[PDB]
RNA sequence: GAGCUAGCCCUGGCCAGGGUGAAGCUGGGGUGAGACCCAGUGGAGGCCCGAACCGGUGGGGGAUGCAAACCCCUCGGAUGA
RNA sequence: GAAUGCCGGCAUGAGUAACGAUAAAGAGGGUGAGAAUCCCUCUCGCCGUAAGCCCAAGGGUUCCUACGCAAUGGUCGUCAGCGUAGGGUUAGGCGGGACCUAAGGUGAAGCCGAAAGGCGUAGCCGAAGGGCAGCCGGUUAAUAUUCCGGCCCUUCCCGCAGGUGCGAUGGGGGGACGCUCUAGGCUAGGGGGACCGGAGCCAUGGACGAGCCCGGCCAGAAGCGCAGGGUGGGAGGUAGGCAAAUCCGCCUCCCAACAAGCUCUGCGUGGUGGGGAAGCCCGGGUGACAACCCCCCGAAGCCAGGGAGCCAAGAAAAGCCUCUAAGCACAACCUGCGGGAACCCGUACCGCAAACCGACACAGGUGGGCGGGUGCAAGAGCACUCAGGCGCGCGGGAGAACCCUCGCCAAGGAACUCUGCAAGUUGGCCCCGUAACUUCGGGAGAAGGGGUGCUCCCUGGGGUGAUGAGCCCCGGGGAGCCGCAGUGAACAGGCUCUGGCGACUGUUUACCAAAAACACAGCUCUCUGCGAACUCGUAAGAGGAGGUAUAGGGAGCGACGCUUGCCCGGUGCCGGAAGGUCAAGGGGAGGGGUGCAAGCCCCGAACCGAAGCCCCGGUGAACGGCGGCCGUAACUAUAACGGUCCUAAGGUAGCGAAAUUCCUUGUCGGGUAAGUUCCGACCUGCACGAAAAGCGUAACGACCGGAGCGCUGUCUCGGCGAGGGACCCGGUGAAAUUGAACUGGCCGUGAAGAUGCGGCCUACCCGUGGCAGGACGAAAAGACCCCGUGGAGCUUUACUGCAGCC
RNA sequence: CGAUGUCGGCUCGUCGCAUCCUGGGGCUGAAGAAGGUCCCAAGGGUUGGGCUGUUCGCCCAUUAAAGCGGCACGCGAGCUG
RNA sequence: UGGGAGAGGGUGGUGGAAUUCCCGGAGUAGCGGUGAAAUGCGCAGAUACCGGGAGGAACGCCGAUGGCGAAGGCAGCCACCUGGUCCACCCGUGACGCUGAGGCGCGAAAGCGUGGGGAGCAAACCGGAUUAGAUACCCGGGUAGUCCACGCCCUAAACG
RNA sequence: CCGAGGGUAGGGCCCGUGACUGGGGCGAAGUCGUAACAAGGUAGCUGUACCGGAAGGUGCGGCUGGAU
């Protein structure tokens, strides 16, 4: 669910706030926390290269295990679901009986106190990791990886997930969540299951102050502005584009495809997104 | 109101100072023309 | 040349006093169970009044100025972008 | 002799403006050649969340003393932040370094670039962050946590004794963290005392008194006490913390668990060392063997790494602890104790300002801490006042106009004016009470009204004590008293009705615009499969993002409610393995030059040969577009209806003389005595219309219209009064401007608006306070306008290039 | 064009007379009263409001009357904006 | 107490046919549609046929004049959870009953909000026809919606 | 002290009236088309939604009060 406020301001009114039911923990694990060397969308030569960046809360970057395939076979406990402030999806602290103390990203339904495994001999249950090549045909998945030991990096935010589809040869066909179907090497390894925090999309931030917050510097509309800046600059009183739409660089920005038709990527993407 | 010239020691030093114009080609150049003008101080002088 | 100014980054600091009284919690009522309702507790908010502090609304003064943008009266924000 | 020439000198305006906050002065005494201005005393006024004190920047001797007054000081000067000379700044503990890291910077390895140079993990540098051992008093003309005194403490070295597997740049723990709110107990600070100390005082009608006035503390090791912070203990297994590990992490059993225990800090006490008022004696002395005690209030500071709640999820590294590795175990480390040793730099002074930034001793600007008392509900607000500091470096008179800032005003009350501009009114707190509409929060301090001082009597709970008195806090109910008036002074909303635009808090043209503009949550389109798209860079490399389609970029629209129609012919974008056009290159029919030759050299047809364009289709919250004529209904009028030309298709819902309407003050209705504005309608909309969104909408607004009530010098219509100026005398003394001037009116003339020409009229010479009609008055080589084959910003289907992309 | 500030208003006036009013007249289709029209006459007078920036105009309530023009569409080193 | 019949209801899983799309093959001059046609689609290789794949909705035969439910309404199959109802025994209770203004709950379709999903169908729309005209009936296209979750809506020829 | 009432302020109910506007009823001698009663020439009716000069159409589900 989702938390909304009686409007006793003009901003409570829509804001709407996670119920953060899932977290067991609002600490971080001291030793897998390190500083988040905020850039401002300011890049080594100091230039802002992002526009619209800077001024949110400070953070320390929750060390996440994106690999996984680390560890086969040694099993561990879900010891905690944390709130990490770097990512829409929930975290989760994994104890391995092994000792050691890692985080993943919280999978929908994951439970306090669950043991999980990676490994080719994995059981198909919520929070393990196996290569493609042994989840089955059908399962929903995440935390995917493109190529092999690369590290996982489909299918990564809250609520999002991928669908195995079929096997052909050496590689497994996935849907990916923006419905590209899509191949991928079968020892490439993912984690059962969907993410978690699915309700993230429904949050509405309800003020300014809340995108500021969030580091996001307000967007000025290019119609704001004066030729000097922007195509759709100047103009007498309000105008309309007069112009196809354009970015600040001049580039049309409304259908204009923008993949490299030559990528060798392209030999292994099936089916374009979808809608 | 507030106006332009704030001083600032470590400032100053730090951006007019002997080492900032060693460090780059144009300073270099800066330290050269003003030895050769036979300028008394080749850089601002700042307590420290 | 960013010791003015604009943005960002790191690290510190400041915000008298008063007012309103959200959620939650507890008690009670209610119901098959509930929803919900009432009182208490509670202390939320780009919430209210108002100094510091940040402003610069209207008028008046000043106009070889006290001042190459100031002064008086008034007025905006003041836990937050 | 002219260039608004250049440099310099000196004029004129002129004894003119001004002499820099309207907090304010008066007298006596002294010094001196000279005194409103220096020193001293008395009186008066002003700041007191400062206009007082301390600190950091910045300044760099401005500090202290002696001597001096040419210049500097807006006057004066005997004085001074000025001239000369001499003196003055003392640290193991305060600050920085011999410690740590932050962004950032630099940069072994490494990468890139014509050169110069650009990056770059580690490392290093980098602080006002972490860290680390001194408090009180005394002393100098001038330094003091630095000197001295008293009492504490830190590190390094060496030695002794006890103890221990010692040992690190390596492993681990810890350091280590947000916002808002908040408990307990303390301390800083404050108030009272009928109690303790104290020089005195009794006035002018009363008082020899629970009288007045003054003061009644500070630092302190170990112990102890009080409050708090932190931390489970044992054994076994152990595959992880890039070696090792007994450490830590993980599993299991036992015991202890809101306890105590061990530990750390704060406060109190504490051997001891200090301090010590008024008053009157010439900073010092006495007071004084000063006393140094009780009660209340009480922090935003302390215990502290406390507690709770919340979402936006809140540095690093070292010091420290622990673990082991080599090594070394005659060492080494730990603990106690003892002697020795302990470097470099800062320290004066100003510091909300006459010493800093503003050319000035400039009403401006400048970060942190302390900031007392009484009353006003609170407070850092307001009034007065303590401590401390000042009266703002020109004065003395006068009592015009006029200006400024201020007070009041008969009768009227917005009649003022573009406009209630301005100024009145209202104004705190407590009680009563409060409408449309609404998103149910609000609107709301709505509106409107009552109360408010003091005295006596009765009385209710709380805090501290003890449960009581005392103090202190929140009240209640009667009875009276006085004045024109009881938030008696100061600080402190005028209100309402109704349209427009923007949802809202926010942002903006530093220095003429604060808005209806920007932003904003939210909506949609669209791009992007990750070495993402996109952005910066030649590149390396970065941002994006240590993110992964519930994500990131670009565009428009702009909460929310109800909605968003038709047109894909043109442009854009997207899709389309056909076809057409298509460059290099391929191919070489055929043709040429030359040679005696083999040969060399040159031209060259069909055919093959990409993207792009052309061609087919899709696509509107992509650029954009959304008609005209004729005729027809029992009376006129009009036209549901029929016809026809054109187009890609002819504007749907809603709204409409509007932030849009030319005609126009459209017409009608409302309000007014009267309404080019306002509101409500109508619709022939010159020229609304649906995300350059359409129509609404509670709440909000220093936005812009219209009206009403309250109240007013806005006005009829002005009068008086106050202070600072203006005026007069003494001191000091500018400015732009200036062809030279011995510079009147009229009517004419004149390059067409004459002091300067003609005629006539008028007029003795020279100033002071005033007013602004002229000198086409001053200022600025007109911003409008044109001209120049002048410039620059911006646009595009202008031309021609380039990056980028294909 | 090395600048002659530009509408309206406010303030202060001053002039012309082709006279709005008051005074003096002739003609009348002048009975009276009231008008019409021309002549002489510039001495004085020539109101307060609603609307709009407005000049002008219209309207309200009055009036003897609510005149029309010039003075750089009089007057910004006088004000307003 | 002991039995029965059933598309009663809820949650989850799951099976086959067909429609459409995409891919591979093979193949060529039409297909489709109607009362007759045209728009449409097709030499840029359609229709018809074979292989593979994705996805949504509905459940052929059984199926009946049948069954169940208070009504709305309920249909592949499986399991879990759960309601109502009939029978037989005549064992327990001892009039505990009938109705029911108000209240509360349920309530087909369409419609609304937030989010999913979208094959087939199909308001609006566009085009072809038909026709005197044809904003319709017929044809080719086509968006909401139809489906899932949760929240509203509370209507009906909600009828026997 | 209470007090007729008067005064200020803000609320509730009712009535009359209003530029303009919405449909309704009646009028009938008009214009348009022909929706319903026959299978009424697309069976009708229906709740709802969307649309159209008008009757009405279409979608989704329901009823038979539907001819053969
Ligand atoms: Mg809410
Ligand atoms: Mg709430
Ligand atoms: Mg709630
Ligand atoms: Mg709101
Ligand atoms: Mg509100
Ligand atoms: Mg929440
Ligand atoms: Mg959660
Ligand atoms: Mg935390
Ligand atoms: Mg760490
Ligand atoms: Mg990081
Ligand atoms: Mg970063
Ligand atoms: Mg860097
Ligand atoms: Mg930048
Ligand atoms: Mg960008
Ligand atoms: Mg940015
Ligand atoms: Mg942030
Ligand atoms: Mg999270
Ligand atoms: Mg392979
Ligand atoms: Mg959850
Ligand atoms: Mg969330
Ligand atoms: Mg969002
Ligand atoms: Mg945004
Ligand atoms: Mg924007
Ligand atoms: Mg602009
Ligand atoms: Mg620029
Ligand atoms: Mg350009
Ligand atoms: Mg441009
Ligand atoms: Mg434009
Ligand atoms: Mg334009
Ligand atoms: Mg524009
Ligand atoms: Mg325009
Ligand atoms: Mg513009
Ligand atoms: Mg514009
Ligand atoms: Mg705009
Ligand atoms: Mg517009
Ligand atoms: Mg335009
Ligand atoms: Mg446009
Ligand atoms: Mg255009
Ligand atoms: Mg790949
Ligand atoms: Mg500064
Ligand atoms: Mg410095
Ligand atoms: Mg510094
Ligand atoms: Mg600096
Ligand atoms: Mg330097
Ligand atoms: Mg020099
Ligand atoms: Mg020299
Ligand atoms: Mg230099
Ligand atoms: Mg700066
Ligand atoms: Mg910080
Ligand atoms: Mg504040
Ligand atoms: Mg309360
Ligand atoms: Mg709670
Ligand atoms: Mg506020
Ligand atoms: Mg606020
Ligand atoms: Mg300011
Ligand atoms: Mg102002
Ligand atoms: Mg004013
Ligand atoms: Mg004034
Ligand atoms: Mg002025
Ligand atoms: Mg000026
Ligand atoms: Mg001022
Ligand atoms: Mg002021
Ligand atoms: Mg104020
Ligand atoms: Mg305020
Ligand atoms: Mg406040
Ligand atoms: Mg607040
Ligand atoms: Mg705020
Ligand atoms: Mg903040
Ligand atoms: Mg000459
Ligand atoms: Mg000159
Ligand atoms: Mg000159
Ligand atoms: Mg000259
Ligand atoms: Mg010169
Ligand atoms: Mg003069
Ligand atoms: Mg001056
Ligand atoms: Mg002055
Ligand atoms: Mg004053
Ligand atoms: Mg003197
Ligand atoms: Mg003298
Ligand atoms: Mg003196
Ligand atoms: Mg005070
Ligand atoms: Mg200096
Ligand atoms: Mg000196
Ligand atoms: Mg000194
Ligand atoms: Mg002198
Ligand atoms: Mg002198
Ligand atoms: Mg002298
Ligand atoms: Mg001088
Ligand atoms: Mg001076
Ligand atoms: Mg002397
Ligand atoms: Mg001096
Ligand atoms: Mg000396
Ligand atoms: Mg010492
Ligand atoms: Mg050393
Ligand atoms: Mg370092
Ligand atoms: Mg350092
Ligand atoms: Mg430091
Ligand atoms: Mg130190
Ligand atoms: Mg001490
Ligand atoms: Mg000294
Ligand atoms: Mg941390
Ligand atoms: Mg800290
Ligand atoms: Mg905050
Ligand atoms: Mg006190
Ligand atoms: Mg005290
Ligand atoms: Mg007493
Ligand atoms: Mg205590
Ligand atoms: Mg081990
Ligand atoms: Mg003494
Ligand atoms: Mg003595
Ligand atoms: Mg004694
Ligand atoms: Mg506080
Ligand atoms: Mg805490
Ligand atoms: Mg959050
Ligand atoms: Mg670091
Ligand atoms: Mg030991
Ligand atoms: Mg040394
Ligand atoms: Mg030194
Ligand atoms: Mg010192
Ligand atoms: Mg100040
Ligand atoms: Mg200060
Ligand atoms: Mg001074
Ligand atoms: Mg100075
Ligand atoms: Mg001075
Ligand atoms: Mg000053
Ligand atoms: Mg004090
Ligand atoms: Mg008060
Ligand atoms: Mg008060
Ligand atoms: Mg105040
Ligand atoms: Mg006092
Ligand atoms: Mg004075
Ligand atoms: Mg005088
Ligand atoms: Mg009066
Ligand atoms: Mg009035
Ligand atoms: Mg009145
Ligand atoms: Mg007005
Ligand atoms: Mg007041
Ligand atoms: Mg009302
Ligand atoms: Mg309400
Ligand atoms: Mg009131
Ligand atoms: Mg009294
Ligand atoms: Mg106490
Ligand atoms: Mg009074
Ligand atoms: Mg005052
Ligand atoms: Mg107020
Ligand atoms: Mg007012
Ligand atoms: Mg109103
Ligand atoms: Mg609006
Ligand atoms: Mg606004
Ligand atoms: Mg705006
Ligand atoms: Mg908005
Ligand atoms: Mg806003
Ligand atoms: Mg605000
Ligand atoms: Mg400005
Ligand atoms: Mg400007
Ligand atoms: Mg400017
Ligand atoms: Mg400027
Ligand atoms: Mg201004
Ligand atoms: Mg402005
Ligand atoms: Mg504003
Ligand atoms: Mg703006
Ligand atoms: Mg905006
Ligand atoms: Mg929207
Ligand atoms: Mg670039
Ligand atoms: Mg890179
Ligand atoms: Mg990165
Ligand atoms: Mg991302
Ligand atoms: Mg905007
Ligand atoms: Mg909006
Ligand atoms: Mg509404
Ligand atoms: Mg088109
Ligand atoms: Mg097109
Ligand atoms: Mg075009
Ligand atoms: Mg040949
Ligand atoms: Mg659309
Ligand atoms: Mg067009
Ligand atoms: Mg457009
Ligand atoms: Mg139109
Ligand atoms: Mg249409
Ligand atoms: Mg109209
Ligand atoms: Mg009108
Ligand atoms: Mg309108
Ligand atoms: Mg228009
Ligand atoms: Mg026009
Ligand atoms: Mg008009
Ligand atoms: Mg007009
Ligand atoms: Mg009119
Ligand atoms: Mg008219
Ligand atoms: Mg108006
Ligand atoms: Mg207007
Ligand atoms: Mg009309
Ligand atoms: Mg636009
Ligand atoms: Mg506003
Ligand atoms: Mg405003
Ligand atoms: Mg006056
Ligand atoms: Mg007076
Ligand atoms: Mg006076
Ligand atoms: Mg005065
Ligand atoms: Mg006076
Ligand atoms: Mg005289
Ligand atoms: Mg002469
Ligand atoms: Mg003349
Ligand atoms: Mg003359
Ligand atoms: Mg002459
Ligand atoms: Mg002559
Ligand atoms: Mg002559
Ligand atoms: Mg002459
Ligand atoms: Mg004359
Ligand atoms: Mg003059
Ligand atoms: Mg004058
Ligand atoms: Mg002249
Ligand atoms: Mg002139
Ligand atoms: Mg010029
Ligand atoms: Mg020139
Ligand atoms: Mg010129
Ligand atoms: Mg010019
Ligand atoms: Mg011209
Ligand atoms: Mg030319
Ligand atoms: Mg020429
Ligand atoms: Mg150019
Ligand atoms: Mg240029
Ligand atoms: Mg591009
Ligand atoms: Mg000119
Ligand atoms: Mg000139
Ligand atoms: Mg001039
Ligand atoms: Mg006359
Ligand atoms: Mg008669
Ligand atoms: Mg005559
Ligand atoms: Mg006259
Ligand atoms: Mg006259
Ligand atoms: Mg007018
Ligand atoms: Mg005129
Ligand atoms: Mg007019
Ligand atoms: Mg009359
Ligand atoms: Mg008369
Ligand atoms: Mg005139
Ligand atoms: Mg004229
Ligand atoms: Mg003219
Ligand atoms: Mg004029
Ligand atoms: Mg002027
Ligand atoms: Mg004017
Ligand atoms: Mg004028
Ligand atoms: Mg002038
Ligand atoms: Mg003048
Ligand atoms: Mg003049
Ligand atoms: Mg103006
Ligand atoms: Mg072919
Ligand atoms: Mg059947
Ligand atoms: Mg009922
Ligand atoms: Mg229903
Ligand atoms: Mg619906
Ligand atoms: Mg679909
Ligand atoms: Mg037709
Ligand atoms: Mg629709
Ligand atoms: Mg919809
Ligand atoms: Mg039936
Ligand atoms: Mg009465
Ligand atoms: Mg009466
Ligand atoms: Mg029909
Ligand atoms: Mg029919
Ligand atoms: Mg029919
Ligand atoms: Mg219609
Ligand atoms: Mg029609
Ligand atoms: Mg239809
Ligand atoms: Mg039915």
């Amino acid at each position: 669910a989702v938390k909304k406020f009686k409007p006793y301001t003009p901003s409570r009114r829509f804001m709407t706030v996670a119920d953060f039911s899932e977290i067991t923990k609002t600490e971080p694990e001291k030793s897998l926390v390190k500083p988040l060397k905020k850039t401002g969308g300011r890049n080594n030569q100091g230039r802002i290269t992002v526009r619209f960046r800077g001024g949110g809360h400070k953070r320390l970057y929750r060390i996440i295990d994106f690999k996984r395939w680390d560890k086969v076979g040694i099993p561990a406990k879900v010891a905690a679901i944390e709130y990490d402030p770097n990512r829409s999806a929930r975290i989760a602290l994994l104890h391995y009986v092994d000792g050691e103390k890692r985080y993943i990203i919280a999978p929908d339904g994951l439970q306090v106190g669950q043991q999980v495994v990676a490994g080719p001999d994995a059981p198909i249950q919520v929070g393990n990791a196996l290569p493609l090549r042994f989840i089955p045909v059908g399962t929903v998945v995440h935390a995917v990886e493109l190529e092999p030991k690369k590290g996982a990096k489909l299918a990564r935010a809250a609520g999002t997930s991928a669908q195995i589809q079929g096997r052909e040869g050496d590689y497994v066909i996935l849907r990916l969540p923006s419905g590209e179907l899509r191949k991928v090497h079968g020892e490439c390894y993912a984690t059962v299951g969907a993410v978690g925090n699915a309700d993230h999309k429904n949050i509405v931030l309800g003020k300014a102050g809340r995108s500021r917050w969030l580091g996001r510097r307000p967007h000025v509309r290019g119609a704001a502005m004066n030729p000097v800046d922007h195509p759709h600059g100047g103009g007498e009183g309000r105008a309309p584009r007069g112009r196809p739409p354009a970015s600040p660089w001049g580039w049309q920005t409304k259908g204009l495809k923008t993949r490299k038709r030559r990528k060798p990527s392209s030999r292994f993407i099936i089916a374009r997104r979808k809608k | 109101m507030k106006r332009t010239w704030q001083p600032n020691r470590r400032k100053r030093a730090k951006t007019h100072g002997f080492r900032a114009r060693m460090r780059t080609p144009g300073g270099r150049k800066v330290l050269k023309r003003r030895r050769q003008k036979g300028r008394w101080r080749l850089t601002p002088a700042v307590r420290k």
